[PDB]
RNA sequence: AUCAGAAGAAAAGGUGUUAGUUCAUCUAGACAGCAGGACGGUGGCCAUGGAAGUCGGAAUCCGCUAAGGAGUGUGUAA
RNA sequence: CUUGUGGCAGCCAAGCGCGACGUUGCUCGGCUCUUCCUAUCAUACCGAAGCAGAAUUCGGUAAGCGUUGGACCCACUAAUAGGGAACGUGAGCUGGCCUACUGAUGAAG
């Protein structure tokens, strides 16, 4: 059910006025999702399932030449109803695994910080036992028995790395858009710039 | 039927093979066994464990404990030890530990009805008799171990001299003429 | 030691290391333990297991659903033991819905025998008259012979 | 069900020979055997691929091929770039005295919660013991086989307890750390 | 050995009842007056029509049309148990219709201890269509690429002899 | 089957196994797995030293979506 | 055969008029002895329990070893466990021929 009603509403979607927008989701959290959907809508449920409703023929598809845009199409996106926006303004927001660290950021050893030295509370207890790293909490207080690399430069975001980077301030991420061609109504010109 | 034959236990089943072995001596054939050792029971090690521990407790009688003794206790019990016709069939059977000289320079046969791969299905439990015994009240079990190895040594030594022996006459066989004939009688 | 003595210990030095794997690793193979128990145990102990586990099983089903010439018998007042003798019987009252234990004022008739009914012998199914005006005749529902007491319905 | 097939992609090693249900593998780091009677099994080596079949066999036998196929695994990883286990100390109050013999191969505790026992683990073969000097109570335990390198890691945790005692007001012993390989 | 067994039967003709109606019946037997005893026990509990009268018109034997064709049989079953009702449904594939329901019995007698007596046979079908299978064992068996080392590797050649006691050599059972 | 097998307890329990029956999804990617999100009114209102979903008392409402339960537990005085 | 779960009356009540679990209702007798059982009093080893430690409680394996002196009591001790031998041992005990077992010789391949 739940499925036909977002196949309903990407329909409604591509029978919007204009804007022929391409984006729905990203790694980003749903807070930032609301803020860039404020401006304006965004939703695209099960990826490629507006496609396969839609149709890779022609015939079927409601847009024109779709074959060929239903294998570009892919990922988060959707149509919603700027420019200067997705092209300039990328909200930042922690990275997430599968990436590469820009940096080799390191923590260091004994007490440690929470801003990484930009402040360091020690009153989490709790993270003690859910860090998993070389740190002992003697007298209440959390001590790092040598320094950890929470990431390297060109290596991919561990587990324990994104794990890390999660607690800590590592806002190395840019959401980004594709907005490669527009569904026009008349031009029906969906470029793949 | 020869007068006496030699029964290699290694791989034979306690129940199946003293089944063949009584009948054999009620038949007034003088069986002897060898390496009532390495016999084997079907269950895991520790269930014909407790089964032999309700043995020991019974008690007044006498706890044969030695392997070739858990044997001949099988086949007391399917003779009629108690007339001069079982009485003088338990007489003939001879159980062994390994294989005493006498008897290492004879011929061994085998049941094929009561060896273990031919009656038990794959992945089954079962347990040694000379492995169960040992930890019974058993106290030889490490010394047949080292007295078998020696002989193999030597029956694997004496093949080797056998081998290269047969090798030549097998060598030599194609050297008779006759053989066209043979081929034509099949033999 | 003073307080919840060992509630700061943990907040000043911090918990067992391996405490949480192990109650989760604990908290994991239970389920092979429980069934286990099953399969090995045997007696009361293993008895008590049983009902138990059932008691739970049906509880959750209904959780997720919702989401010498004497008196062998008592008498009322042969040799009859003051002991066996007894005046008071918890009728419970069958409109009303509440028991009470209220003095056995006489007995109607025995159905047991007259003479029983002469002896004033409590016995199941057995007549009683008994006072109601803090709320009669009744039937006694049980046998106080056996349970010990006097239950009686109105 | 009458099949049920498992495949292994063969790394670098040297050999992995199954003669006569005896892995005798020999990688890189060295060589090591191992026993393959426990099961009947067919294991056929050929090319990159290792095929672990079961006929006709009962759910019982069937749990047996993951397992191997994860025992296979083990000595193969070990025999390529090796297994480390690192081991961590905790002490309350009474430092714990911790001695290397014969390369590390037996481990002397001493000086455990005030008792004066010089507890002696002569840990098993395959394994041997160092102190790391990088970052202090730090214990390597290398081998080329987790099942013993994790054997002896529970044996010195077992012998490194506590008695008749609250485990909550005592924190002193000896506990895993992680795992890893050599390289 | 059982047969197949077309049973076909009415009941006394009479002055109420001129023109009875002829039932068929296609159900097995080992003989043809078991085929009579089950024909009168499959019909008088279900339409009540009484032995003495009727009257059979015609057994007669169907031989397998194409018994060399392999085949997979659906096989409807009535279970009779502790309960007396049961609506199981197996299938066995081989190449004699009468051959499956021997395997049935022998299936049902086996797992379940059923007896032939208990158990009433509702109809067997044949499965021309692998989709029409909902067997998985039957469905893998019914793969393209079956493959399979001969199981009980013992049961082959067994021991292949009279009275083969005391063999002088191992066998290799291989 | 670590005391198998060759009407009394008897109602049931079993992550023991083999058959089945009735429902479910599933190349619109089934289950599991990891990878991430798992939001904002709002720390709803009483309740209290301290209760932010997770001591507790009635609902427990809403905007966003494919989805964030006035929250399923862990946890903290919070 | 017997052991650790009171009865009655209702509300429910998976289900098959009953209806399980829940819920309401107040209410002849004893000394010695021989063994044997574990349903363990202590001792051995474990688990859990606000288990700081000492000391304590429950539970698990455990019958190998013990489980008193004096008229319900009063002290030691680690404890002073429960039983059975169906008329416990009244043909060991009291009151209101042969076969066993222990020993001693013994002809004989």
């Amino acid at each position: 059910e739940g499925k036909a009603a977002l196949f309903s509403g990407v329909q409604q979607s591509l029978d919007s006025f204009d804007y022929m927008w391409i984006f729905d989701v990203t790694n980003m959290r749903n807070t930032y999702l609301k803020r860039i959907r404020d401006d304006w809508r965004i939703f695209m449920g099960k990826t490629k399932v507006m496609a396969k409703a839609l149709g890779h023929t022609p015939e079927e598809e409601h847009a024109e030449n779709v074959s060929k845009l239903t294998k570009l199409l892919h990922g988060a996106v959707g149509l919603l109803f700027v420019i200067g926006y997705f092209e300039s303004f990328v909200q930042n927001d922690f990275a997430r695994a599968g990436a590469v660290a820009p940096f080799t950021h390191v923590i260091p050893a004994g007490p440690v910080y929470s801003r990484a030295g930009q402040i360091l509370t020690h009153t989490l207890e709790p993270q003690v036992r859910q860090l998993g790293m070389p740190t002992v909490l003697k007298n209440g207080v959390v001590t790092l028995l040598a320094d950890f690399p929470l990431c390297t430069e060109g290596q991919q975001l561990d587990s324990r790395q994104t794990r890390l980077l999660k607690l800590f301030g590592i806002t190395a991420a840019e959401f980004k858009v594709g907005l490669l061609g527009y569904y026009s109504k008349k031009g029906a010109s969906v470029e793949f710039l | 039927f020869q007068k006496v034959v030699v029964i290699d236990a290694k791989g034979h089943l306690l129940g199946r093979l003293a089944s063949v072995v009584a009948k054999q001596l009620l038949g007034g054939q003088k069986v002897v066994v060898v390496r009532c050792e390495e016999l084997n029971i079907s269950g895991h090690f520790f269930r014909n464990k407790l089964k032999y521990l309700a043995y020991l407790r019974k008690a007044c009688a006498f706890h044969f404990r030695a392997p070739s003794r858990i044997f001949q206790k099988a086949v007391r019990g399917m003779l009629p030890h108690k007339t001069a016709r079982g009485q003088a069939a338990l007489e003939h059977l001879q159980a062994v530990e390994g294989i005493p000289p006498p008897f290492d320079k004879q011929k061994r046969v085998v049941v094929p009805a009561a060896l273990r791969v031919l009656r038990l299905k794959p992945g089954r439990k079962y347990c040694t008799v000379g492995r169960l015994s040992s930890e019974v009240g058993w106290k030889y079990n490490d010394i047949v171990a080292k007295l078998e190895e020696r002989r193999k040594v030597k029956s694997a030594a004496f093949y080797q001299a056998k081998l290269a022996k047969q090798k030549k006459i097998a060598s030599a066989k194609e050297a008779s003429p006759v053989n066209q004939k043979l081929s034509q009688f099949g033999y | 030691p003073q307080n919840e003595y060992i509630e700061e210990s943990i907040r000043k030095h911090g918990r067992r290391f391996d405490h949480e794997e192990r109650k989760r690793k604990k908290a994991a193979r239970e389920a092979h333990d429980a069934s286990l128990y099953a399969q090995k145990t045997r007696g009361i102990k293993a008895k008590l297991y049983q009902e138990k586990r059932r008691k739970e099983k049906i509880q959750m089903k209904k959780t997720i659903k919702q989401h010498k010439r004497m008196i062998t018998k008592a008498t009322f007042v042969f040799i009859r033991p003051m002991a066996l003798r007894q005046k008071k019987a918890n009728v419970t009252h069958k409109e009303l819905g509440v028991t009470m234990q209220l003095p056995i004022i006489g007995v109607k008739k025995n159905p047991q025998s007259p003479t029983y009914t002469q002896l004033g012998v409590l016995t199941k199914g057995t007549v009683i008259e008994v006072n109601v005006s803090e709320l009669k005749y009744a039937q006694i529902t049980n046998n106080p012979e056996l349970d010990g007491c006097v239950n009686a319905l109105l | 069900d009458i099949y049920k097939d498992e495949t292994l992609t063969i790394p670098k090693g040297v050999t992995v020979d199954i003669k006569a249900r005896n892995v005798t593998v020999t990688g890189p780091r060295g060589t090591l055997k191992q026993n393959l009677r426990h099961v009947d099994i067919e294991m056929k080596k050929q090319g990159n691929t290792i095929k672990f079949i079961v006929w006709h066999g009962s759910r019982k036998h069937n749990a047996c091929i993951r397992s191997v196929y994860s025992i296979i695994n083990n000595m193969i990883i070990g025999v390529t770039q090796g297994f480390r286990y690192k081991m961590r100390l905790v002490y309350a109050h009474f430092p714990i005295n911790i001695n290397l013999t014969e390369n590390g191969t037996v481990v002397e505790i001493r000086n455990f919660l005030g008792e004066r026992i010089t507890r002696v683990i002569k840990c098993l073969p395959g394994v041997t013991v160092s102190i790391s000097s990088a970052v202090k109570d730090e214990i390597i335990l290398e081998g080329n086989s987790l099942e013993n390198v994790s054997q002896s890691a529970a044996n010195i945790k077992q012998i490194c307890n506590v008695r008749n005692k609250d485990i909550r007001k005592f924190l002193d012993g000896i506990y895993v750390s992680e795992r890893g390989n050599i390289e | 050995a059982l047969k197949e067994y077309q049973v076909v039967g009415r009941k006394v003709p009479t002055e109420h009842e001129p023109v009875p109606k002829l039932f068929r019946m296609r159900l097995f037997a080992p003989n043809e007056s078991v085929a009579k005893s089950r024909y009168w026990y499959f019909l008088k509990m279900i339409n009540k029509v009484k032995k003495a009268t009727g009257e059979i018109v015609a057994i007669n034997e169907i031989s397998e049309p194409k018994p060399l064709k392999a085949k997979v049989f659906g096989i409807w079953i009535r279970y009779d148990s502790r309960s007396g009702t049961h609506n199981m449904y197996k299938e066995f594939r081989d190449t004699t219709r009468v051959g499956a329901v021997e395997a049935m019995y022998a299936d049902m007698a086996a797992r379940h201890r059923a007896r032939f007596r208990s158990i009433r046979i509702l109809k067997v079908v044949e499965v021309e269509k692998k989709e029409d299978v909902r067997r998985n064992y039957v469905k893998q068996l019914l793969n393209p690429h079956l493959k399979f080392p001969l199981p009980h590797r013992r049961t082959g050649v067994v021991g292949l002899a009279g009275k083969k006691v005391f063999a002088p050599h191992r066998p290799s059972t291989f």
